[PDB]
């Protein structure tokens, strides 16, 4: 029978021709003789284009192909946390079953345009630079985008660690599960992710679905949407999901291998006509839900590398056009110090404003405005002797503000926190000190408000914004502490 | 009559029909799905099979699945129950109101209006918007393009040139978005329910909504435009408006059709763009325009890739532009709304031939005295305010009051602001800045002039000021 | 003249008609 | 099972069977050949063909002429006795010693170790060479990748590695020769005798060898680093211990591979390479690592075509490794050597919590003030040096120090510098550049930092300059 | 060997230093010495066609250089002095000339020999 | 372009015009340093001959390296020796013009054409510093030096 079964006429490079399969559906998966699974990717009048999830050394001429009624679905649940996984939720852990109750399908169409509310809450980075600069919130796609090396994994592991604190806490609202596709990396790469998400006690919250760079070329591609699925299962159910997909690049390149093998048209950089599609229908799935339909949501945290910098590339435009704002990074900062590497004044998000709490809303907003004219001015800093005292102020200020946003990794702070050492600098306390000395300075001085003014931290987030008495607790706090420092 | 799937790869399916042949650009009905699949003839293969381009995903389909041939290309409801209402490309509704219930469909592939239909004519269309009437007038049914990007005012742009086309020509609009954000559609749809422009409760609805949102397939983005154009066709030509289409934005609308283009085989042009880039575009552009029975005007969003002037896509389409708006960011953050920055938003019209030489020499005058004032901010910080020559002086005062006469207040903002709008008639517009570049107004405050309608409110604001 | 540099034939202009100042 | 040859184009032969067809990746044997020749199976194209890469030249094969399957993949020695001995892409001995004695063989081609299968350990490695232990140090049984365009120095880095690292090495070395030059490895093979790390004599040699040079043809090139890698992995689990894996160059995997692919029917991608890039080099990159069961350190040379780092072999390769050396031809011109760029090297280990903060703040602070110098570089060219704080012109005169001291006469490279090889222990490193930041040798000429080991000898260099 | 085996690295660092020290404004003894070498090391290796040179008469040019013999003679009659250093040995000091060929070196008797000619040449050259 | 890329090895004599000389009022706008002939040596031309030419396209690449310290920061920042390398190479770049008696309606000067000697002779002159105090205009558009003395007095 030619119509539920057929013979492979020819194979290689990962794909399979199928005589036969006549009633096969576009994008079916079907199984050879061996055991391996195939995705057919084109139905042509006298063959399929069958796409191979595994070695191509176990399928022969004339091997039997199969449709077994399979329907290209992965295991959802929260029994996904704590777990690691592959592009089809298979166990990778090596700690047995998945005890899911529930399945969804991979492909699916995003959320239309009337279930949706508007981007509104938080979603905290924990990071100072974004949090204050390049605000992210709850259903947003916020690209991560730099050279390699620069920084772009870390973004999201902090981020990733930054929920904890509210993992543990009791506000049902405020929580957010984790899915970390690495799509591309190598397995001791992926090994040492895992390890810092454990050590941080972040791994209870977050699924990491893995599709390395040994594994066939579909499930590199067939990852994001895996992830992505399990991301929907929190978001229609009321809850939060963030999903980091890690990398674009990779996944596209993936793609790019089957379209090319299936002998479908090259166009700019041999990507088919079809790439940016690929791209936007996985980005549009995440989304921020309206109360009619669980008020839940799915955020987006996609990755891509550029090479030398070029955001003007195919793959990154499709990206950066997809996207709500971009957090791009930069290697010349990176090793002026400036960690994490994140450009200031070409990051943005046009979701913005309306993803901060009202306590960084009004700080931010100075800082943003100050950095801004300093970059008018940051070129006349080394060969300026001879300036007036505005342009001094706006280099200090600038200089100092710059010390303020630089960061250690694995340490995301709480909002309020955040707040309180912008503030130190918004506020002018760190006008007169080094600016070598500022990192030091933040470090004793944060330490120092945890340990002894917690119940000021305490009325920063409460209050929503900075009350004329918290402006009075730290007007002491600095200029006090300040004193200290430089005796 | 009814043929058969023969090959899908991808948002590509090729069609084979037993009898007559669905022509180029006719729309196929796959039978079998729970939602509407759409295939758009694309070509003729030869041996009855025909290669068509996918209106949406095409996961599930089978070789041998029925398609019934429609008899015609994608028609889409028009006339005035569309307005409030969001479309897609193949005319469903995607707002969950039900059916758009018209006495009307009509074609999305129409061919441009005919050499006699031109009106040799060269009219400016009135938008009450001070900056642009004064600097850089639309042309009636010619294009602009709107530059800016995010967070400049275009969508208080957008709605408030709905609404002041509505009330001065009475002419309805018309918004496609080609490659649309679900989200940003969202936001859009109901900041215009929030400004009026949109009315869910009656019938007082201004725009009409065609989205071509971005997780669609390749050949939907390609041709919303022309959906939202038909839409468009129907009020110039059914009622004999002055009809104002937005096209947001016109980049994806090239690019969409260079993913078409790259699907169907074909060979790249310079830059990876499609050969027939100029001629997809002249298809669609040449719609837009004055016949004797009414107008199109098109307000479409551009985006430069690469910063390149000189890309293969903003140089296709700066060919069809008559007038640019351009909206920067510095002017916004001097709180001149709108945006619109006045030297670099030009007009092809910007002649005494066309708008008459007296709004010419004004406009020169305003251009002129802006551009001067540019050239003293260094000297201002050098010398101060107070080493400027008596002339100079003035300039400076004109120059600043000009600035602010520009900005004005918008009917579409009344509801977040509790200031009431004004849509400024064009000779008003000519005579206000007339009558400051003369100095009939150097006495006046300069904070009089901002945020202002005609120029009897700034004396108004004036004698106010205690 | 001066120390600084940068200033065009300045310092040429007297080191061509030419203790020094500068 | 008997085949026929059917079509010879270069290195690529379509084979045809009548009964049993060879699943791809078998070895094929070539009968009527005078030295041993085998066709790798590489697409099953239809009607009962099968499309081969050649491991040898194809001249004087005939269609019609008969192919026998070996009825499984590339089969190697792998064991003791592969020791001292040099290997080509097939197994056979090409060091002109006889047959090698092992017990057991293994194919070429394996699965790559699981997930369950990885190690988190890292611990330093400590080369003394000054800019790799202090700016981007390697790590025990890390993926070490040594990015370079043509004639940087990444053979000669190699080679030192070698010295420095693998004479006083406990365990066992392999390496393997892809696609480079043969008088290298001539050069390779008598050093080590010398050295004694190979003898001819006993049994003692710690280094095994697998050579497939440029003089080869594609499909030999692109299976040769696979031989190599085969060895590695005996050692590193049927007997768990600590594996030293050196090839020189794994770009020429992939450059082999482009060579035969439009041979093999793909349309090809950007920058005229195999679609597969990406994949082939995963399955081959993903068994080089260290497991549970045993630790590889794993150097690799990477060659980086038209000097573009974006280009797409070298640009997918780091993503495979621990740590990056990447050589720069304006570094070189300069006769900076070893020609390391500081502001594009980069390690996992270099982190406070793992190589201390003493570590990590010094070689942060060399490429901040060399950073900071490289961006002032464009700029004071033109618009003249007198211009500048005398607190940024220290930035200046010390970043020009640093880059000298960053510079390092090596053993190996005695015929090229005139100058004795030297080693620097790492605190010495440390402790050396930690003193140029304080200032301690603002008074110094900056030649004296040029081509020197220890901080010391770059103050006795200066007083030989003081006359 | 003798005389080239640091000479490489050294005009790449020498041109660099030329580079650097372009915006001229006082300079360490120094880098004064390392740009007085190599822009005469330059001229040195300025060389016509069709007449290579034998290798004893190749050591004998670079070794007036690398020695620093014509550290203190205006670079633009190093050309000039060449000939005029070589055309002299070449009939002068054929002895030595041919146990630098013969012996494959510079023997500390040969460096003795070598010194004494090009420092007195020089002087009467530049007289 | 692999057409005339192709072409070079097929000559014994290049003469490559470049546009940027010929708007710059250059004619023929010969590019100077990129012509070259395989009878450029001594023994075939002379050493005089040869000797002028290596000089005149030495100060033409002297001149051509410092030109873009000139297009940022102009004359005035040269040393007085580069001014001097400046100041020659442009009068050198003008004398090497020639009005043809071709292109006469175009250049509004009768056609010259100048005897090998003479040639040698100007340029010569123009590098051993003889007309240092003549201004650069007298050198465009002549034959003979002797000419572009006559247009420096002209000049008055
Ligand atoms: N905020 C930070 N401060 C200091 N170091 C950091 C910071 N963030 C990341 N790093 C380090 O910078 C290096 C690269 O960061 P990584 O997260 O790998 O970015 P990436 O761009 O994703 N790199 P890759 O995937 O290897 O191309 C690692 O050594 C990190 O430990
Ligand atoms: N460490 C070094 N010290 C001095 N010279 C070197 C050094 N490394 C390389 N070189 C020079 O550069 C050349 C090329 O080195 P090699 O290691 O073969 O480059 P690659 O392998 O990057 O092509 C060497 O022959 C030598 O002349
Ligand atoms: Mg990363
Ligand atoms: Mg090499």
């Amino acid at each position: 029978d030619l119509e539920e079964t057929g013979r492979v006429l020819s194979i290689g490079d990962g794909i399979a021709r199928v005589h036969g399969l006549r009633n096969v559906q576009a994008e079916e998966m079907v199984e050879f003789s061996s055991g391996l699974k195939g995705m057919s990717l084109n139905l042509e009048p006298d063959n399929v284009g069958v796409v191979v999830f595994g070695n191509d050394k176990l399928i022969k001429e004339g091997d039997i192909v199969k449709r077994t009624g399979a329907i290209v679905d992965v295991p959802v649940g929260e029994e996904l946390l704590g777990r690691v996984v592959d592009a089809l939720g298979n166990a990778i852990d090596g700690k047995g079953p998945i005890g899911s109750k529930a399945r969804r399908r991979v492909g699916l169409k995003a959320p239309g345009i009337i279930p949706r509310i508007s981007v509104r809450e938080p979603m905290q980075t924990g990071i100072k630079a974004v949090d204050s600069l390049v605000p992210i919130g709850r259903g947003q796609r916020e690209l991560i985008i730099g050279d390699r090396q620069t920084g772009k994994t870390s973004i999201a592991i902090d981020t990733i660690i930054n929920q904890k604190r509210f993992n543990d806490g009791t506000d049902e609202k405020k929580k957010l599960y984790c899915i970390y596709v690495a799509i591309g990396q190598k397995r001791s790469t992926v090994a040492q992710l895992v390890k810092r998400l454990t050590d941080a006690d972040a791994m209870k919250y977050t699924i990491v679905v893995s599709a390395t760079a040994s594994d066939a070329a579909p499930l590199q591609y067939l990852a994001p949407y895996s992830g992505c699925s399990m991301g929907e299962y929190f978001r229609d159910n009321g809850k939060h999901a963030l999903i980091i997909y890690d990398d674009l690049s990779k996944q596209a390149v993936a793609y790019r291998q089957m379209s090319l093998l299936l002998r479908r048209p090259p166009g700019r950089e041999a990507y088919p006509g079809d790439v940016f599609y690929l791209h936007s229908r996985l980005l549009e799935r995440a989304a921020k839900m309206n109360d009619a339909f669980g008020g839940g949501s799915l955020t987006a945290l996609p990755v891509i590398e550029t090479q030398a910098g070029d955001v003007s590339a195919y793959i990154p435009t499709n990206v950066i056009s997809i996207t709500d704002g971009q957090i791009f990074l930069e290697t010349e900062l990176f090793y002026k110090g400036i960690r994490p590497a994140i450009n200031v004044g070409l990051s943005v998000s046009r979701v913005g404003s309306a993803a901060q709490t009202r306590a960084m809303k009004q700080v931010a907003g100075t800082m943003k405005l100050e950095l801004a004219q300093y970059r008018e001015v940051a070129a006349f800093a080394q060969f300026g002797s001879d300036l007036d005292a505005a342009t001094q102020q706006l280099l200090s200020r600038g200089v100092r503000l710059t010390e303020l946003l630089k960061q250690g990794q694995y340490s995301p702070m709480a909002i309020e926190e955040q707040v309180a050492v912008i503030y130190a600098g918004v506020r002018g306390y760190l006008d007169k000190l080094e600016p070598s000395k500022i990192t030091k300075f933040e470090n004793a001085f944060l330490s120092h408000v945890i340990s002894q003014h917690q119940a000021l931290l305490s009325k920063i987030r409460t209050d929503g914004k900075i009350s004329e008495e918290s402006d009075a607790k730290l007007k002491e706090i600095v200029t006090n502490f300040l004193a200290g420092f430089e005796a | 009559t009814t043929g058969r799937i023969v090959a899908v790869i991808g948002a590509v399916v090729d069609v084979q029909f037993d009898e007559g042949l669905p022509p180029i650009l006719n729309a196929l009905e796959v039978q079998g799905r729970e939602t509407r699949l759409v295939l758009e003839v694309a070509q003729h293969l030869g041996e009855s099979t025909v290669r068509t381009i996918a209106m949406d995903g095409t996961e599930g389909l089978v070789r041998g699945q029925k398609v019934l041939d429609s008899g015609a290309p994608i028609r889409i409801p028009v006339g005035p129950e569309t307005l409030g209402r969001i479309m897609n490309v193949i005319g469903e509704p995607i707002d969950e109101r039900g059916p758009i219930k018209t006495k009307q469909f009509a074609a999305i592939h129409a061919e441009a209006p005919e050499f006699v239909e031109m009106s040799v004519e060269q009219e400016i269309l009135v938008t009450g918007i001070k900056v642009v009437d004064l600097l850089a007038p639309y042309a009636k049914g010619g294009k602009i393009g709107l530059f800016g990007g995010a967070g400049v005012g275009k969508t208080v742009l957008i709605m408030e040139l709905i609404n002041n086309v509505a009330k001065a020509h009475g002419g309805y609009s018309v918004f496609a978005g080609v490659g649309e954000r679900t989200r940003e559609g969202n936001d859009l749809y109901h900041e215009m329910i929030e400004s009026g422009v949109i009315n869910l409760k009656d019938a007082t609805s201004k725009v009409a909504l065609v989205y071509g949102q971005m997780n669609e397939p390749p050949g939907a983005r390609a041709r919303v435009a022309l959906t939202g154009l038909t839409v468009a066709e129907y009020f110039r030509d059914q009622e004999g408006q002055d009809v104002l289409l937005f096209i947001d934005n016109i980049f994806r609308f090239t690019q969409a059709g260079s993913e078409v283009s790259a699907l169907l085989g074909r060979i790249p042009s310079a830059v990876g763009y499609q050969p027939t880039l100029a001629t997809d575009m002249g298809t669609m552009q040449e719609r837009i325009t004055t016949t004797k029975k009414g107008s199109i005007t098109s307000v479409q969003a551009i985006y430069v890739p690469a910063d390149d002037l000189t890309d293969p896509a903003p140089a296709t389409t700066f060919a069809h532009l008559d007038a640019t708006t351009v909206l920067s960011r510095a002017i916004a953050e001097l709180g001149i709304y709108p945006a619109v920055d006045p030297l670099d938003s030009t007009s092809r019209i910007m002649d005494p031939n066309i708008v008459g030489s007296e709004h010419y020499d004004v406009a020169r005058g305003v251009q002129k005295i802006l551009q001067d004032y540019k050239s003293l901010q260094d000297i201002i910080a050098i010398l101060g305010m107070d080493e400027l020559s008596e002339e100079d002086k003035l300039t400076v005062s004109r120059a600043r009051k000009i600035q602010r006469f520009l900005s004005q207040p918008f009917q579409v903002a009344e509801v977040f602001t509790g200031h009431l709008g004004k849509l400024v008639p064009l000779k008003e517009t000519i005579k206000g800045f007339q009558q400051i570049l003369a100095g009939e107004y150097d006495h006046l405050p300069e904070q009089a002039f901002y945020m202002v309608g005609p120029i009897e409110e700034a004396v108004a604001k004036a004698d106010k000021l205690a | 003249s001066s120390d600084r540099g940068l200033c065009g034939a300045i310092h040429s202009s007297v080191a061509k008609q030419m203790i020094g100042v500068g």
